[PDB]
């Protein structure tokens, strides 16, 4: 569950957003949730 | 007297949801209601006014789809069917509404209300009048068309219920206001082959939408043969037992048209005056609106309002919107009239529709934006309707490419717009549209190409 | 010998949109072309046949508006007329392409093309015969009509294309093949006055789509004098050099049938034979399909693959999506193809969308599945439209609200699809667009009520 655009972001940031933050709220992953996964470690 | 859990005045489309949501939270409602159920929407409003719109187009088309090769000879209107045909579309409607008032057990009561205190309503019905005293009480009585002094309407004299019930085709039309309602019935009567003059008080027609969708507008009403006299001063009418006499100065010139019907859609003033709401202590707004907080509660707590009386776009959504939030508050149900935006659709020849900010608006409120626009000339849909007028305009914000409002007039945009609606309620950004593969080939496949030119 | 680095071919809606954003990152791109720019769907494709369906409604609409009381006399047509409208459209719409590409500044290259090697193609221009060096390649070549056995071609029996040009209104014509192309051409010609007699060889016309939707179609070709016959089996045809005679076998019973052109539209195959992929390594399946990647790209690294000639739904959007990531992928750029749906659209009387999954292609893919379905005889501005026989399905995984498929038949049903479209590609639920205020009175607002329902 995530929007075109948030997919499109882990693409370009070469992450697998098969496994990424779900960050809830609608229990989808954000782009936050990508960035979480990657700045985070 | 008679006593009731949740007292609801009025059956148009924010009364009846109203009632009807009350009712299904276990509350014991009455709606009281004087004339038909349904309200303005169903019987004078939204119904009969598409079902005429809609009459008229399928007359413009069949005596205009020359350049296709189609050509009829002699195109007729049997309005008497027309009328016929309108009328028993609103019975089916306001055939519903009495059906699932009943169906969740709402006592429906024929009268006139009237606040005698903050907590009790004389209901009058014929020479009989029933005290009722609530628990909670939701006023949604709706709006009118304003009389302008010397334009008195009388049998020649119209509002927008006169002009909807007319029995045939006048020859001629004069039309006062320029707004959706007065354009609407101006374009229809247009279709059918009346010949009319819309004067506006104000630069320009249509107030609200931006001045490129009423360009269009007008350039198409034109080729209609409607004349579009703006900054006019209508000055009054001499009404002849056989046509009207319109006179009216327009940039210091005054000039006079004979007509058969004069149709004055200048507004609609709420149904808020001899009510009681003074005497009650209800706190109504400049303009006779009432105030209400974010739950649509009036100065008096078991008191709420709803609909065309209090502030926003009179629409019909609104209504049954705020209409749901009363109930649920009223249930405790906790809730709150935080919606994100209301699409507003204008049944123009071009038609028209905007939901979220306008550039403008958005630009005045500080919001830092960019406007996307796509020519429904350049789409092969568009062009194979043979209709190459309009665009879409998508204004999002430049932080983030949120989209927050959009604005359509061509064909079918009171449909398209249901797609930029859903973006903009869930904060989607130009680039989720893009990425979204639309329908081929089609209208909608605009909306794909104006966020591709957003980014 | 001519040098070039990203070499396109084919200029179809893959092919053109591919050979502009590798422009876009600054690829030289040169396209081959055999025939006209735009390929099958602006030429003989999506267009035309759109176009040829506009002109055949507003004459079904002019001669038929009974209802409403409006009443022409002596409607003619002119066929010729009606071709030439639809020639301009595509003229139009081809120049644009042809203006896309010089103004993106894309080499144009007109010829026949043979992969003579993984880095070398060479283009057959009648007695001419050049040779293009390439760093990296797109096919975009497309697909071509199925000729049945004992049905050969000739100009009266026809393909699509051939129905697109007839010159006239044909007195009769029989369909072969009961699909969105077959049922499109079928019913504009049955609009128009022409004999139609459809013949499909399964139990159902319209068979990638709900047998309920088919009924409603079905239904409404009969009421025009289309005489459907399922589960035949057609057998030949005899040009009787002045009509056809055509065989077919159904319920062991055989029979034939005379009318003036005979339609053949039981599919299309690839263009990927005699193209010499075969020699240069190029993967594909028995069938013709090229075996392609995430990224669009084929056995041989440098040499991609787009549209009718790999896997998926025979859009041109679909084309025109694969066209992007394809360039993407060359530049660097890290695309892949990543959608969760694709919309279909059938210009059938009732026209009908659907996007994601059927109810039954849900619960058969092992989902727990609800569907909520809404009819458009309660929709308002369905019944001022005067066209009834609709309805929308919602398939909503049970497990979390969330819309994963959705039917809709009834008028602008393809517009009203995006919606549910941008809905399903972004994950939302029936809960998300159920509080998503629509407009009133519209269609597009029928989602909001059957979310509602979903509830
Ligand atoms: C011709 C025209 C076209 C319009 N087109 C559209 C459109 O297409 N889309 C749109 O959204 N809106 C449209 N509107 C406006 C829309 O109809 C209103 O926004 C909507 O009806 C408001 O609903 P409501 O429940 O607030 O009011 P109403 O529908 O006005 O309901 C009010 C009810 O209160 C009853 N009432 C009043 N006083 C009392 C009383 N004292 N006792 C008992 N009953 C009482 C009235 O009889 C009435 O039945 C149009 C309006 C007009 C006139
Ligand atoms: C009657 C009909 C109705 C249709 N309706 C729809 C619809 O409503 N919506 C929709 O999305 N799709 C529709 N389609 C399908 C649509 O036409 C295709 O999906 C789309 O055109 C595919 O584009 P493409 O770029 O893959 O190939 P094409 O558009 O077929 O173009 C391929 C090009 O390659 C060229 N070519 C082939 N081989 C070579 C070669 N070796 N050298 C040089 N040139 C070559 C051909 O001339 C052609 O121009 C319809 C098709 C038909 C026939």
């Amino acid at each position: 569950i995530a929007m075109p655009s948030v997919r499109k972001y882990a693409r370009e940031k070469g992450v697998d957003i098969r496994l990424v933050q779900g960050t809830g709220k609608n229990g989808r992953v954000l782009k936050e949730d990508i960035d979480a996964f990657l700045a985070g470690g | 007297a008679i006593e009731t859990e949740t007292l609801v005045v009025g059956a148009g489309p924010g009364g009846y949801v109203a009632a009807i949501r009350a009712a299904q939270l276990g509350q014991k409602v009455t709606i009281v209601e004087k004339g038909n159920l349904g309200g303005v929407c169903l019987n004078v409003g939204c119904i009969p006014s598409k079902a005429l719109i809609s009459a008229s187009h399928r007359y413009e088309q069949a005596k205009h789809s020359e350049e296709m090769g189609i050509k009829a000879e002699n195109v007729t209107i049997d309005f008497a069917k027309v009328q016929e045909w309108k009328a028993s579309v609103v019975k089916k409607l306001t055939g519903g509404v009495e059906g699932l008032l009943k169906g969740n057990k709402v006592e429906i009561v024929k009268g006139e209300a009237y606040f005698v205190d903050a907590n009790t309503v004389r209901v009058v019905n014929g020479d009989s009048a029933q005290t009722y005293t609530f628990k909670n009480a939701i006023i949604a009585t709706g709006s009118r068309p304003i009389e302008l002094p010397n334009f008195k309407f009388s049998n020649r004299i119209l509002d927008s219920t006169g002009a909807l019930n007319l029995g045939e085709v006048p020859k001629s039309l004069v039309v006062i206001g320029g707004g959706y309602i007065g354009i609407e019935l101006g374009t229809a009567y247009a279709n059918f082959g009346t010949k009319v003059t819309i004067l506006e008080g104000a630069g320009e027609i249509l107030s609200g939408f931006e001045k490129q969708m009423a360009a269009i507008i007008k350039k198409r009403l034109k080729k209609k043969g409607v004349e579009v006299v703006t900054n006019a001063l209508a000055k009054g009418a001499e009404e002849r037992e056989d046509g009207v006499t319109v006179t009216y100065e327009a940039n210091g010139e005054t000039k006079t048209i004979d007509a058969d019907y004069v149709l004055v859609t200048v507004g609609r003033r709420p149904n808020t005056d001899e009510l009681g709401l003074e005497q009650i202590g209800i706190k109504m707004t400049n303009r006779g609106l009432i105030e209400v907080d974010q739950q649509c509660r009036t100065s008096v707590p078991n008191i709420f309002a709803i609909g065309d009386i209090v502030p926003g776009p009179a629409l019909a959504h609104k209504a049954s919107y705020e209409g749901k939030v009363a109930a649920e508050a009223i249930a405790g149900h906790p809730s709150a009239v935080d919606y994100v935006a209301i699409p507003a659709v204008v049944f123009s020849d071009p038609e028209c529709a905007s939901v979220g900010y306008f550039e403008q608006q958005a630009k005045d409120e500080g919001i830092d934006v960019i406007a996307a626009k796509f020519p429904f000339a350049a789409n092969g849909r568009a062009l194979a309707l043979n209709d190459t007028d309009g665009f879409l305009k998508l204004v999002v914000r430049k932080e983030d490419g949120v989209i927050i409002g959009a604005q359509i007039i061509g064909p079918n945009a009171s449909d398209m717009i249901a797609e930029l609606g859903l973006a903009i309620e869930a904060g989607m950004t130009a680039e989720d549209i893009a990425l979204t593969i639309h329908a081929h080939p089609t209208l909608g496949e605009i909306a794909m190409e104006a966020a591709e030119v957003a980014l």
